[PDB]
RNA sequence: AAUUGAAGAGUUUGAUCAUGGCUCAGAUUGAACGCUGGCGGCAGGCCUAACACAUGCAAGUCGAACGGUAACAGGAAGAAGCUUGCUUCUUUGCUGACGAGUGGCGGACGGGUGAGUAAUGUCUGGGAAACUGCCUGAUGGAGGGGGAUAACUACUGGAAACGGUAGCUAAUACCGCAUAACGUCGCAAGACCAAAGAGGGGGACCUUCGGGCCUCUUGCCAUCGGAUGUGCCCAGAUGGGAUUAGCUAGUAGGUGGGGUAACGGCUCACCUAGGCGACGAUCCCUAGCUGGUCUGAGAGGAUGACCAGCCACACUGGAACUGAGACACGGUCCAGACUCCUACGGGAGGCAGCAGUGGGGAAUAUUGCACAAUGGGCGCAAGCCUGAUGCAGCCAUGCCGCGUGUAUGAAGAAGGCCUUCGGGUUGUAAAGUACUUUCAGCGGGGAGGAAGGGAGUAAAGUUAAUACCUUUGCUCAUUGACGUUACCCGCAGAAGAAGCACCGGCUAACUCCGUGCCAGCAGCCGCGGUAAUACGGAGGGUGCAAGCGUUAAUCGGAAUUACUGGGCGUAAAGCGCACGCAGGCGGUUUGUUAAGUCAGAUGUGAAAUCCCCGGGCUCAACCUGGGAACUGCAUCUGAUACUGGCAA
């Protein structure tokens, strides 16, 4: 199921930050990022449309910890959503309870934040919810169980959660350690550096 | 085949003779009839018909020759007979 | 009435084993071009009447012989 | 005889009736003359969970119609009118 | 709101454009195989031999129809065990019950399989000539007799299967007889047909103390109904082949008898000489049909497992009997093929029910649990039965979810790999440090699937009635196969949990070494003869991930059968030429017709499925409410431009 295997890597080859070691340090160094994902990494990839089509969707999927199956169905359902098959894409992938979890900021990483979840440490509108693709809706509240609240690992998660952007379309609190989804993000929140059209065309032939 | 309702094999048989009888004693009866019609006698025609009529509607109350079974040999006969008789 | 259909005779010439035919005519469920289905029926006429090539209107009935489940109602025209 | 009973079209440990009309004879969950109804036995307190279509069902009763014992018991448990 | 949705690449050439086949990306699968493999939820699971089958089980139930006791249970005048209330056997069917037997209902359902069937089928839609158990509406019946027989007893034949004789007995078995209309025959007058009782409780009254009698309950007969089920008839549609063009004697029709529940060449006798067919008969080949399924932007193509509907079959061929229903899957009869028992004379049996076996195959599961639920049979009931069904086991077959850890960690160790020896890489990876413990493990707790039935009691509907019964509340004790259930809590330790294909181009991923047209690769092109990113190993990388690849298979891209949507001068393709039947098409005007065509209305188009918005399982798969959609068909009514007919 979850990948696993070495985070930085990824962001190497994706070439860009991937929020993998999300932690403690930042813009990386500290690792070698860019010339050399393997023996060749160096070398410039003269890379095809499919190439880089390819690796959009890739550097998407290594973002959120998901693989093939999950992914392909997502934008199975985008596409089946009413309006812009390419955003709802990104709107499913977000409304992802262990996503809406790190984003909250109670781990470092999404994986963290991740394994908060499948360890019923994290509670949707009262109930637990030890699944990481639970999806999250608007209203609805995510809280850690006070079984294991303020502890070591979420207290620096919620501190360095305020170092990042920090969202909008939720609300933190950090004492009671709950959160409140108010908003499916817009397309405008987040992004930028992901081209969604491509990922589309991707899956689109 | 051993199954309880061997017994309905040997239950089937008792019926299969007892209408098998009557079914019979019936349709003699109506032969009787045709007989005189075939002859030219309208009084036994009369005759057979009268005494077939009430074995008729008999059996069929009881259920092996069923209702409209009946009609129809009242009505072709009487029909039969006073045609010349 | 409850329904009627009509159409030339064709046949005429055995004892009320009149048969007509009912032309008609339908889209191919393919290429759209229309063409011509004809159906024959035997039907009943008593006092054979209708004759080879009138037109003759037909309802349909009980069976009458095994292929008979049709009379005729009327007739129209004739020395075609 | 023509009776109202459960067919049952639930799902393994989660069962969920279609209460219907049908020649008593056939199949349970098979040909039937009409639906009449259901009954969501897990249905919980939250809301529906027995709505009964009385009307034709009733209709059917006095047509000639018969009921189960747990048909018949999810109506004196409806009510009936309140 | 609810089909509002379509991509191209490789390869003939030195090169090019065209023509054209091959090939690839996609989706889908009841899958197999190689490698690998942790957990769960829902599902799926002989596609082959309609091959053959050991064993258990798959249909019984009713003592409130009947004579009844042989089992085990109480009890009993009475005979006693005797430790004078604890009770032993003789017996007695006295009653709780109940083997066997008669009887009623069910064994025509549920479940299995597609062999046969190109039309006794299916689908769509219609019609007239019919029956229809149980259930239900109405209206009356429900009299009075008779002769039987199983069981049983005696004798008695067989290895068994199963019998023979003679008695002897009950009924809701059976048969007369009465009665006989709003039934059947009949224009009418008339004529003619039925049955069965069993139980619950109960005031006097009284009885041969068995009951009468009162009372309800239930069963029985008839008639007309309903409802469901079923039979029938019509039209259209439902595969291929002309290297099949003619087919047909009950054949087509008529008349009369017979016949069926019913119309009917259904049958017969006679009469007519018909009937079918190039719009494809006949013959051959293949085949269950449908809802739908997969695919495709659509149109289409392919398909008919799992769910539902219809049909057909039940060892093979044939037949009927019983019955409301059968020409009967676990019924009978005949023939056959085959197997088993035998004391040798004779007997028995059919898994395409569940599980299981042999066999065949690339390949398809346990000789499990339970009637707790839903549903079916019987029964007043309680119940009993139910391999239907609910569940459990097996298999990564699939779909969905989850896990196999999270952070931190550098001059970045060692080892490997490359290196122009400077360094690069594996790589934050490992180690190390903090942290978390889902899952599996262990321990405790503990929903729901349960409604109902049982005693009571209450009130009511009844009746002589406060009995009974039915009804509806009240309490009380109860009912779960799954089950070590879901879910909840604690416990220990990162502890038990990653593999497979690929990296020449198409196509995401490159180096070295070995080999040297060998060994070998190869979907297509093509790689291999000394620097091989294409062979094999290695290091690295890319893609997937409890799966990964290979093979097989349908559609896709393939506008490559072109209806949508193509071609024929030189690429495949105009018959050597003409005439012309059928067939197709046909200038122009008016009238009429209204079949095509168009409009509207109505009915119908099963449910499920698909889709839209919802709701329910921690999510999801899955389950589910409601719409939408079923683009079709049919009847009626219209409209008349266009087409068809008609007329001039
Ligand atoms: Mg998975
Ligand atoms: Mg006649
Ligand atoms: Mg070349
Ligand atoms: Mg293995
Ligand atoms: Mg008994
Ligand atoms: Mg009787
Ligand atoms: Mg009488
Ligand atoms: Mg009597
Ligand atoms: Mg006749
Ligand atoms: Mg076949
Ligand atoms: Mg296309
Ligand atoms: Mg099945
Ligand atoms: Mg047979
Ligand atoms: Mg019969
Ligand atoms: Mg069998
Ligand atoms: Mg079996
Ligand atoms: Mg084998
Ligand atoms: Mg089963
Ligand atoms: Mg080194
Ligand atoms: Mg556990
Ligand atoms: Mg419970
Ligand atoms: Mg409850
Ligand atoms: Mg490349
Ligand atoms: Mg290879
Ligand atoms: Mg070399
Ligand atoms: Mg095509
Ligand atoms: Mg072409
Ligand atoms: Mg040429
Ligand atoms: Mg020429
Ligand atoms: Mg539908
Ligand atoms: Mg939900
Ligand atoms: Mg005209």
């Amino acid at each position: 199921a979850r990948y696993l295997g070495p985070k930085l890597k990824l962001s190497r080859r994706e070439g860009t930050d991937l929020f993998l070691k999300s932690g403690v340090r930042a813009i990386d160094t500290k690792c070698k990022i860019e010339q050399a994902p393997g023996q060749h990494g160096a070398r410039k990839p003269r890379l095809s449309d499919y190439g880089v089509q390819l690796r959009e969707k890739q550097k998407v999927r290594r973002i959120y910890g998901v693989l093939e199956r999950q992914f392909r169905n997502y934008y199975k359902e985008a596409a089946r959503l009413k309006g812009n098959t390419g955003e709802n894409l990104l709107a499913l992938l977000e409304g992802r309870l262990d996503n809406v979890v790190y984003r909250m900021g109670f781990g470092a990483t999404r994986a963290e934040a991740r394994q908060l979840v499948s360890h019923k440490a994290i509670m949707v509108n009262g109930r637990v919810v030890n699944i990481a693709s639970y999806q999250v809706s608007p209203n609805d509240v995510v809280s850690i169980r006070e079984k294991a609240k303020k502890q070591s690992r979420v207290k620096a998660a919620l501190e360095l959660a305020e170092q990042r952007e920090k969202p909008t379309w939720l609300e933190v609190d950090a004492g009671k350690m709950e959160g409140t989804f108010k908003r499916k993000p817009e397309r405008s929140d987040l992004s930028a550096d992901i081209n969604e059209h491509l990922i589309v065309e991707l899956y689109s032939k | 085949n051993i199954k309880s309702a061997k017994k309905r094999a040997i239950q089937s048989e008792k019926a299969r003779k007892h209408n098998a009888s009557r079914r019979s004693m019936m349709r003699t009866f109506i032969k009787k009839v045709y007989a005189a019609i075939e002859a030219g006698d309208k009084a036994a025609a009369q005759k057979a018909f009268n005494e077939m009529q009430p074995i008729v509607d008999r059996q069929a109350a009881k259920g092996l020759i069923h209702k409209n079974k009946a009609a129809r040999h009242k009505a072709n006969l009487t029909a039969q007979i006073n045609k010349l008789a | 009435k409850i329904r009627t259909l009509q159409g030339r005779v064709v046949s005429d010439k055995m004892e009320k084993s009149i048969v007509v035919a009912i032309e008609r005519f339908v889209k191919h469920p393919i290429y759209g071009k229309f063409i011509k289905r004809t159906t024959k029926l035997h039907v009943h006429d008593e006092n054979n009447e209708c004759g080879i090539g009138d037109v003759v209107e037909i309802r349909e009935c009980r069976p009458l012989s095994k292929t008979k489940s049709w009379t005729l109602v009327r007739v129209v025209e004739k020395a075609v | 005889m023509v009776t109202i009973r459960l067919a049952r079209h639930g799902a393994k440990k989660r069962p969920f009736y279609q209460v219907v009309v049908a020649d008593s004879r056939n199949a349970r969950n098979g040909r039937f003359i009409e639906r009449v109804g259901f009954f969501n036995p897990i249905a919980s307190e939250k809301e529906e969970g027995t709505r009964l279509d009385l009307d034709r069902i009733a209709h059917w009763v006095g047509q000639g119609a018969t009921i189960s014992d747990r048909v018949a018991a999810l109506i004196k448990e409806v009510n009936k009118a309140a």
